[PDB]
């Protein structure tokens, strides 16, 4: 969320750009909606789907040590 | 350490303290209106209790099954919780008491049935996978008799069909504003009814059994609505006490953060002044 | 309002001593009317600029600085 | 005698009349001052009170009567003060819509306040 | 994992994960209290009290401080004890039963001596 | 609330000296409750009369530029 | 108002007030939902969407990237346009056709091209 | 208690060189009895005052200060 790229978009390939757009959108959405989920009201399904989506984004964006992945 | 971060933490804690104090003032006003409703119910309740005492205790009259104890094949449970959160030990005490009585005496899934009031109890007994047969949730903060009347008629009719065979109430008795003792009372056997001071012999116009099977459902519904006014008063008092405790916790947190802010403030000024004077001494 | 007011200007492009000497010129123009018997109202717009220009003068003259390098 | 139409919500009329008469579930009935201690359920019908020549009608619903020779105390789960029998159904429908709106209103008010607390305590957590 | 072992590594990372989640919950517990947490955060607090008390240990050097004789714990046994805390095997014990204790059989012994 | 005039009260005209003593208390009562008024129908006339006449106080004390009002 | 004029000042302050009121409803709409607010606040977010899209323009510079030839909008015409959107004249047009238009008549010249 | 105690006084009005040397004088008066086999108790009322006076005595020597301006 705080990490900035100042080129970004001109760096990426076309295939990474197409899907990194919507990945940035729903990860920002999950970072916003996680603020209202530590206590209290147990939010409805319409953004519980977005929280589950965002938890899967966070679980995708993890790696191991010294395992780089190709672009494809 | 990080003077601006301590300042923003002081400001955020002041904003939380103001929000919790405003919730405390709102809850004090709703506790006042809940005590007014609980007081306005009382002249109905004395005269219903008086008529039930003078009728059911005069000359036997144990014909209606609500006055006699039948052999227990099943047991109903009437649970009154809150619909909205931010009450500290209001819902947790009642739900733990119901859960431990159920796990104490029954240990069989179809041997009991649970009637919840509020969404907290409903979510509790759905996460524990229990039968939650009636679901009157989304009630107001100041309820009337007309919206508890439908589930009260249904939970009297499910005794009158022969399903529950007895049932219990679980709610928080508002005793005085800080305690809110959780109580268990007993519904439909009416064996433990008490006589009044002056016992009078009424003359029964249709019959006696017709008086009983019109009135004793209304007596049970008045007991349920009295327990629910009691539980709403203890709900608003519990949220009042919870937001007062949250405001006091936020204020003592503000106090320790201002001690840290003054330490960091003095250390910042002495750091800046010794660096200015060292940069001045480097030239001389 | 320019039938009775006096405007004394030390703008930011002027050197630091004129910024330093603007408010003392203000009271020195006001005390004439004060000791003649009139009532004066002197308005010092941003004395913090004047304090910073006196900081600049004291630092470039090699005077020992105090807190926030104000002398 | 003192007649008092009493609802579980609150008292309705609670004054003194000359001769109150109402129809029970068995049938018609009248109450003169000095009556026997009598108990009879009521049907969904009005209760006339006969204050001289006024005859103020009180429509009880559910309804239950206990008459002591000074303490007529009619116990009705729904009771309008100035009423002919048809007004209680429309009044119950109007108050049921109004109280569904009130339940929605105070639940939303609590949720607005709780989101204010969630945002302020999120900012306290981010401030570290 | 190539040095310390995969079971050791993932038990250590799960311990750090629950302690970091409890450290994030510190402010809510400080102001609102424990009663607001959504039944998984209550469990994370309920396990993290046990973890941060079970990391404490009685020493041989600290026998002169308190009289308690001290303990030496092998690596596989503290891995097994933290895996059994994280599995939920010791949720019924009091949290003050885990303080200053070598291995988790002594947690069970101290909780029996307390009277659970 | 934060602004103070340490000569003030003895600098005022005698007409304003009778009237400002109520205004200090009215605005001080409103600015404590200004953050408590976004939600809550709490008191009917005890602390909503304070909010009402404090909002009217704040609406009175506003001005536009270059239009000084005489003291009367 | 002594610099920009009086009409421009009232229109700009009312646009600032309604966008501030829509900013205060950000968490309520995002969390609690859209169908539950009220009327006289759904009207506020209704006009605020049309306002915060009409503030955007098609630039002359972006002609090489989008194709539309761009626009220079005088101050009196944007004051008139935001006054007409604040009064409620254009509440029946969609929340598109306020995106990337110069003048206020281009809104209806785009909305007749898309829909009603 | 004065049959065995010795009071070494450095006031608040005394200069920082006497404040700096009061604990060292107390220790040097106790060591005479310590190295003869007697047992000595020495009490320093507010060594924070000695540290503040040594901060004074070091900054007047223009030694560059550290954390909380102590040398």
């Amino acid at each position: 969320g705080l990490s900035v790229s100042r080129v970004g978009g001109a760096a990426q390939i076309k295939a990474m750009k197409k899907v990194a757009g919507t990945l940035r959108l729903d990860l920002a959405a999950y970072r916003e909606l996680e603020a209202f989920a530590q206590f209290g009201s147990d939010l409805d399904k319409a953004t519980q789907a977005k929280l589950a989506r965002g938890a899967r984004t966070v679980e995708v964006l993890k790696q191991d040590l010294h395992q780089p992945i190709p672009v494809e | 350490a990080s003077l601006r971060d301590i300042k923003t933490r002081i400001n955020a804690t002041k904003k939380t303290s103001q929000i919790t104090k405003a919730m405390e003032m709102v809850s004090t006003s709703k506790l006042n209106r809940a005590e007014q409703n609980a007081k306005s119910f009382v002249p109905y309740m004395e005269k219903i209790q008086e008529v039930v005492a003078n009728v059911a205790l005069g000359a036997g009259g144990a014909s209606h099954p609500m006055l006699v104890s039948r052999p227990v094949k099943k047991t109903g449970y009437l649970v009154i919780t809150s619909d909205r959160g931010l009450a500290g030990a209001y819902n947790s005490n009642v739900l733990r008491l119901v859960y431990q009585t159920i796990q104490k005496r029954h240990a069989s899934p179809d041997e009991y049935a649970i009637i919840v009031i509020g969404r907290v109890g409903l979510s509790f007994f759905r996460k524990r996978n229990m039968p939650v047969i009636l679901d009157i949730t989304r009630l107001p903060d100041q309820p009337s008799f007309a919206d508890i009347k439908e589930i009260a008629r249904k939970t009297v009719g499910l005794f009158a069909d022969g399903t529950f065979d007895e049932l219990y109430m679980y709610y928080n008795h508002y005793v005085s504003a800080i305690q809110q003792e959780v109580t268990e009372r007993k519904l439909l056997p009416l064996t433990d009814l008490a006589e009044n001071k002056q016992r009078t012999v009424y003359e029964f116009e249709p019959s006696q059994e017709e008086i009983l099977d019109v009135l004793l459902p209304q007596y049970a519904e008045s007991l349920i609505y009295g327990a629910l006014l009691d539980a709403k008063a203890s709900e608003h008092a519990a949220r009042m006490t919870a937001m007062k405790n949250a405001t006091d916790n936020a204020n003592e947190l503000i106090r320790t953060l201002t001690l840290s802010y003054n330490r960091a403030r003095q250390a910042a000024i002495t750091q800046e002044i010794t660096e200015i004077v060292a940069g001045a001494n480097a030239l001389q | 309002a320019l039938d009775y007011t006096i405007v004394v200007t030390a703008s930011a492009s002027q050197p630091a001593p004129l910024l330093f000497l603007a408010p003392y010129a203000g009271v020195a123009m006001g005390e004439y009317f004060m000791y003649k018997g009139k009532h004066v109202l002197v308005v010092y717009d941003d004395l913090s600029k004047q304090a910073a220009a006196y900081r600049e003068l004291s630092l470039l003259l090699r005077r020992p600085p105090g807190r926030e390098a104000y002398p | 005698i003192h007649v008092s139409v009493v609802t579980p919500d609150g008292p309705v009329y609670e004054d003194d009349v000359e001769m109150v008469s109402v129809k029970a579930k068995s049938g018609e009935l009248g109450i003169l001052p000095g009556h026997i201690p009598l108990v009879a359920p009521l049907e969904i019908s009005a209760a006339r009170l006969k204050k001289g020549g006024k005859t103020q009608y009180i429509a009880v619903s559910g309804g239950f009567l206990e008459v002591r020779p000074d303490k007529v105390t009619i116990l009705a789960q729904a009771a309008e003060r100035a009423e002919d029998i048809d007004v209680l159904r429309a009044k119950a429908a109007k108050e049921r819509a109004e109280r569904r709106l009130q339940s929605q209103q105070d639940d939303i008010d609590f949720k607005r306040a709780e989101l204010a607390l969630k945002r302020a305590m999120n900012r306290l957590s981010v401030a570290e | 994992p190539e040095i310390v072992g995969e079971e050791h590594y993932q038990v250590a990372r799960k311990v750090q994960q629950t302690l970091q989640r409890y450290k994030e919950l510190q402010d809510i517990i400080a102001i609102l209290g424990m009663d607001e947490l959504s039944d998984e955060d209550k469990l994370v607090v309920h396990r993290a009290r046990r973890i941060q008390f079970f990391l404490s240990q009685n020493f041989h050097v600290a026998e002169q401080f308190t009289g308690q004789p001290g303990s030496y714990v092998p690596v596989k046994e503290t891995v097994r004890g933290f895996k059994e805390i994280l599995e939920g095997k010791y949720d019924h014990l009091p949290e003050d039963a885990f303080r200053l204790v070598g291995r988790i059989e002594e947690v069970v012994e101290k909780a029996k001596a307390m009277g659970v």
